[PDB]
């Protein structure tokens, strides 16, 4: 009995080498922008979202919107994609820089670096599948490298960034690309860093006034200690509409951080082989 | 010569062909029909007999 | 593509003959293997098998133990699969008599090495433990095999019997006078910031609350002293940045009338447990709260 697959077609004519190249990806994670039954090859993968002014932050935010599909079958004139359903078991290809092990929680990340298939001004750039701790570490590395981006005139800072840039995991080491290219930081990472710094700055000044009043009442005797800590950090160094404006700004900056602050788990692993290129996982939405 | 006279002991492994004798019907082996347990991975299924 | 085919009821997958039966019938061949009925074919439980040394399988030989994956600091045996019982030696909420009992049971190089690998690093427990499912099958050996359930009920090959989840009594939490019909099971690790070394508490909580914020509110009420310990350490001890007072992850659901008390016998030692009689496994990730 058949199953509910998606059909994809290529405008480009395919050689036998291209088709054979596709048949190797018969368990890959190919994301699609929208839940459609018949799509063209352009909508496969992240190549449609690439731009020369945006970076990892923008593509991570865009990946979170997409629908994740596993390639299922390859033939002449057709590619069949399966959209998986939560709680069912599926086979997925390891394509990231790291080895998986049983019990891992996998998440989808933009790629940071026979070959993969290009036809015209086209390329099949598949996302990275890594365990959740590695993704969290990578995201934090990228954010910190962004914050250091304005002190790059000194060698101490550059050594700090070179230490941030190399990461080690299960029997593998790789260097993530620096968010600073052509000596200047891209606008998406710039907005991420600026929002982080703004939420920090707004909290620093706003929180004391409220902590005093609410700590007077607080039966938890926790908010008194909170106010004591605020007094300590003070010691180390407004119109009502403007108070409303600053509170609104704090919360809008936090919403700006939301894409980076948390990432979803999409799989959990259970399979081991010399064939390690693949594993069986249950899907999570 | 130091003042002591050590004694060495080592183990060697030999590759051996063995023969076994057993009597007629010296043990009765009870069996049933081989059965199939299913364990479906996704890209392929494995059937355990 | 016609109305008769649309209105036609779907075939019953149990009335259809299998792939093996269809092939053998197609060539009219016969095999000594019996292929008319396939065991585990209609099991909706997702399962995996884990190989574990003999030293860790105490109290796990009976179906119903929760299996946790701990990462050692080293490279060769990168992970160990330990149960909630061995983890109870580390817990602070476990009474000293129960702790002595558990330490008397787990007296092998593997279990003591698990405990050492836990206490050796600087990370917290939860940044170091990944939760697998609950266990229901054991074949014994110097390298033992446990089948574990990732998402489903715990039952026999024929579902002729259905297993419960076993919680050591000192780790069991309940927070309402009367339970509602359906109640969700959580695993909570809460860190106490007393003096030189953070002391963890390990709890398993059954509550009808599914919404995250309500659960975290009642938890912040129940663990207010740990929150005060966290902030008081932050003020008294700068430059040693602590994260989380505790973590909650959801690992199942159960019915309120399927909670009963029981004991587990091993080496002629009785460990009293709280059992969830038709437990269903449904894992989330760790959520940290302050």
């Amino acid at each position: 009995a058949m199953e509910a697959n998606i059909f994809c077609t290529f405008d480009h004519k395919l050689s036998i080498a291209d088709v054979g190249k596709l048949t190797k990806l018969v368990a890959a994670v190919v994301p699609i922008p929208q839940r459609l039954h018949l799509i063209k090859h352009y909508q496969l993968g992240l190549h449609q979202f690439v731009d020369h002014t945006r970076g990892y932050v923008r593509l991570r935010g865009l990946l979170r919107n997409m629908t994740l599909t596993l390639m299922r079958r390859v033939e002449g004139n057709q590619i069949l994609l399966h959209v998986p359903t939560h709680g069912l078991l599926y086979t997925v290809l390891n394509t990231g820089p790291v080895t998986w092990e049983k019990g891992d929680a996998l998440c989808v990340l933009p790629p940071l670096f026979e070959n993969l298939l290009t036809l015209g001004q086209w390329e099949l750039v598949l996302p990275w599948i890594v365990p959740m701790p590695l993704a969290l570490e990578i995201n934090q590395r990228l954010l910190i490298m962004g914050l250091f981006s304005l002190d790059r005139s000194y060698e101490e800072v550059k050594a700090a960034v070179q230490q941030l840039q190399t990461i080690t995991f299960r029997d593998a080491t790789f260097t993530i690309p620096d968010p600073v290219i052509d000596q200047h930081l891209l606008i998406d990472m710039k907005t991420a860093c600026l929002s982080m710094s703004m939420v920090a700055n707004l909290a620093s000044e706003l929180t004391m006034t409220y902590v005093r009043k609410l700590a007077l009442e607080d039966s938890s005797m926790l908010l008194v200690k909170c106010q004591e800590l605020l007094m300590r950090l003070d010691r180390e160094r407004v119109s009502p509409d403007d108070e409303i404006a600053r509170l609104s700004a704090l919360f809008v900056m936090l919403r700006q951080l939301d894409d980076l602050i948390r990432e979803q788990v999409v799989f959990t692993v259970c399979d081991v082989s010399p064939d390690n290129k693949s594993a069986t996982c249950i899907f999570k939405g | 010569h130091p003042g002591f006279a050590l004694t060495a002991v080592r183990t060697d492994t030999f590759e051996v062909d063995m023969l076994l004798y057993s009597g007629k019907s010296c043990t009765s082996v009870i069996i049933n029909n081989p059965i199939v347990t299913k364990e479906e991975r996704d890209i392929s299924t494995t059937y355990h007999v | 593509m016609d109305a008769r085919a649309v209105a036609k009821r779907p075939r019953d997958p149990a009335d259809e003959d299998n792939e093996l039966v269809t092939a053998l019938k197609a060539k009219r061949e016969v095999n000594t293997i019996s292929v008319r009925y396939l065991y585990h074919a209609d099991h909706q439980a997702l399962t995996a098998r884990f190989f574990v040394p003999e030293g860790l399988v105490e109290f796990e030989a009976q179906p119903g133990a929760l299996l946790i994956r701990m990462e050692t600091g080293c490279d060769s045996p990168r992970h160990l699969y330990i149960s909630l019982y061995l983890l109870g030696i580390r817990a602070s909420n476990v009474s000293a008599s129960t702790r002595c009992l558990l330490e008397s049971v787990y007296t092998a190089s593997a279990a003591r090495a698990a405990l050492q690998w836990l206490d050796l690093g600087p990370h917290l427990l939860h940044r170091r433990l990944e939760t697998l499912g609950c266990v229901k099958t054991v074949s014994l050996g110097i390298t033992s095999l446990l089948t574990c359930v990732m998402r489903g009920y715990l039952y026999n090959t024929l579902k002729t019997e259905v297993f419960a989840l076993m919680i050591p009594k000192d780790m069991y939490l309940t927070w309402e006078e009367t339970r509602g019909r359906l109640q969700y099971v959580y695993l909570i690790i809460v860190y106490d910031y007393d003096g030189p070394e953070t002391r963890p508490g390990i709890y398993v909580l059954t509550s009808s609350i599914a919404h995250w914020q309500t659960l975290v509110d009642v938890a912040r009420g129940k663990f207010a002293r740990e929150r005060c310990s966290f902030v008081n350490r932050r003020i008294t001890r700068p430059r040693q940045i602590p994260l989380c007072t505790g973590v909650i992850q959801k690992l199942g659901w159960c019915l309120a009338d399927d909670i009963h008390t029981s004991f587990l016998v091993h080496k002629e030692l009785k460990l009293s447990v709280v059992r969830l009689d038709n437990f269903s496994v449904e894992l989330g990730d760790f959520r940290e709260f302050v």
